[PDB]
RNA sequence: AAUGGGUCAGCGACUUAUAUUCAGUGGCAAGCUUAACCGUAUAGGGUAGGCGUAGCGAAAGCGAGUCUUAAUAGGGCGUU
RNA sequence: ACCAAACCGAUGCAAACUCCGAAUACCCAGAAGUGCCGAGCAUGGGAGACACACGGCGGGUGCUAACGUCCGUCGUGAAAAGGGAAACAACCCAGACCGCCAGCUAAGGUCCCAAAGUUGUGGUUAAGUGGUAAACGAUGUGGGAAGGCUUAGACAGCUA
RNA sequence: GGGGCUCAAACCACACACCGAAGCUGCGGGUGUCACGUAAGUGACGCGGUAGAGGAGCGUUCUGUAAGCCUGUGAAGGUG
RNA sequence: UCCUAAAGAGUAACGGAGGAGUACGAAGGUGCGCUCAGACCGGUCGGAAAUCGGUCGCAGAGUAUAAAGGCAAAAGCGCGCUUGACUGCGAGACAGACACGUCGAGCAGGUACGAAAGUAGGUCUUAGUGAUCCGGUGGUUCUGUAUGGAAGGGCCAUCGCUCAACGGAUAAAAGGUACUCCGGGGAUAACAGGCUGAUACCGCCCAAGAGUUCAUAUCGACGGCGGUGUUUGGCACCUCGAUGUCGGCUCAUCACAUCCUGGGGCUGAAGCCGGUCCCAAGGGUAUGGCUGUUCGCCAUUUAAAGUGGUACGCGAGCUGG
RNA sequence: GCUUGACGAUCAUAGAGCGUUGGAACCACCUGAUCCCUUCCCGAACUCAGAAGUGAAACGACGCAUCGCCGAUGGUAGUGUGGGGUCUCCCCAUGUGAGAGUAGGUCAUCGUCAAGC
């Protein structure tokens, strides 16, 4: 009945935007079980953290079947 | 090729955006008058903070 | 229509000591500086000690390196 | 002759619904000019603050009550005088370096207190409405669209 | 807000003129910063402010300067 | 975990909803394989239902657990092997006051599976937790107060327990004050004032109805719109370097929503009476028994014993029940 | 220059449905399971050896817009900024601008390699 109680807002979402020179370690998207898919040189951890394992600028490209949102490193 | 422009209203309230535009613009003061290039991004800024003005030409 | 003061004239509130840090300003300079104390005594002497000239490691230690490490790999701190 | 999930069609609604989906704001890159000569960053020396208020907008709570209260975001006051709103931190205009018996303006104003139009053209309004206000009620009056009843003689009033 | 206002001194339009601030401009001063300048030397942008930071001064008493200088031809104080 | 949250983060309330203080040696790793659930129609124990044969199917199933977000390379499901639920680290980021926290390519050493590319530093993800100081235990290259050892200490790994007020005052922590005291505060309650009007009070709009007929002579259900600040509230704006209660007495003053007296209209007003509604504020408008009473209930009067505002008028005017 | 395979680009204007059509090469179905291998029980999946038959199933190509899915223009809602009002809401200036629906589309378009014509 009584009603307090919130939790301590993970500050998810999207680090890096879609133009942005990224070094081979730094996360892209925090989030909470892949609204983004790991695309060409980008990771996929263990809470579902996008990061790069190259370097270049974030694409953030909507390709293929299932309409997925893919985030990718393009060495450019 | 080249607009002028005029301050006519106050900066004591507005946004600091707006008021932004009109240091932008090298505008210093009321009646302060400045000739400025019409490079479209010239014209934002005199776009902008359009109410405060008086853009003769 | 919150406090305080009736008024005047006197008085009445960031000090001092010792350690230290930073700035400014001087002296000496890879060195600088003395404390007690001695002193015909603000001189001169007294360099014990303090800080600097090297760091790393919890330490032994090793040292322009050192610690961790199975590692001459990585990484931390350091080095005209 | 009771009652009937479900699908078919029509029809709505949500802060904890979304097949959709902005404006903005936010992040990055590249550029002109402006910056009061800087703005940003970093390292140090000294702080103060860590009870905020009200107004506009976007919300929770309340009774879409309170000069209630809790947030977001702008603005002002705090810590800002001046002019306007009669008087009136926070509303409008505008940010006071000093002097002037000079001028032009902003908000707001121009019959007299009181500075400036008893200004001009065309209207509306008779309540002192302006200069306090709701459901609803009124041949109040101005304007603009429309219907049929409209001289074979209509709408209320005299000679079967 | 009051007097008072009714072809308005109210309302809705439109026009032209005026008043109105410590706003702007003119004229005369002072100040900060920056850039220039054999350092006269001008320019340009500034200059409301509480807590608070920073900068530069006045005055009082004492000591040195001072066995100086002033002062009974008149000190300090007091009052114009 | 979702909303509030304003389409990046973040964001408050004694705001709205739910959860956690764990499980698991497989519910982990890997290789290989596989899709769920639902209607249908099928009666000789179940009959809508179990076991299957799936035609349509068309993610609605499942996921250890709340919610949200994700899942076909399924992250769901089955089987075979198995320990990577490794050691040393760690480029670089996310988060962020700090202490903490989050993700992680790659390199070395050794291993799982797989023919091999490769995957594997636990689990679909985010909760499942606790600092330091004390102690305990196992190592150790270190130290080891003359020396050789020990003792004790250090580093490395680990346990406790209790800090759930969960950034943890101490190993160890209940009350009374009307006998009270001090320092502050209108940062904050009681009185009265102030903002508001839920509530209260007074009017009005429609009129089902009753009034023997007839809605409007009188009421008037269901609903609606307001006025006044009249009183119970809400707020905490003034007052805590003091604005001293309720009632009575004494003295008042205004309003009008009029109790009497005055003037009317309608009537379901024959007349005496009335009912209601307008207009009117000039003057009047009880004494007592009870109780501290305001009020109230009675008794007896009057033409009538009005309703309210004034710090619920009035204690530098009295009383003090 | 087309047909059949394999692999991708792209994920419905590419789908689903309905109809016609394909066998010689290819692929599918097919024959049999001695032998590899397999069935929480399999030669119906997985696997091997095939070459008698069939294009029925499946798959492919061509048709059709009824379904699904795309989808204008215009308007409307929202909204940044500035100003108003009778201010729990709208209006004006200016910039922007949907979702839905309407007209209309769509029975895909590409590339590499290999056999055939």
């Amino acid at each position: 009945t009584r009603n307090g109680r919130d939790s301590e807002s993970k500050r998810l979402g999207v680090k890096l935007f879609g133009g942005q020179a990224v070094k081979a370690g730094n996360i892209l998207v925090r989030l909470r079980g892949t609204k983004f898919h790991a695309g060409y040189g980008v990771g996929l951890g263990k809470d579902h953290t996008l990061f790069a394992k190259v370097d270049g600028v974030v694409k953030f490209e909507t390709k293929g079947a299932f309409g997925r949102k893919y985030v990718s490193i393009v060495a450019a | 090729a080249t607009v002028k422009v005029t301050l006519v209203k106050s900066l004591n309230g507005r946004l600091a955006n707006h008021k932004a535009c009109v240091k932008g613009l090298g505008l210093r003061r009321i009646n302060h008058t400045v000739e400025v290039q019409d490079t479209p991004e010239n014209r934002g800024m005199i776009n902008k903070a359009y109410y405060l003005l008086r853009v003769e030409g």
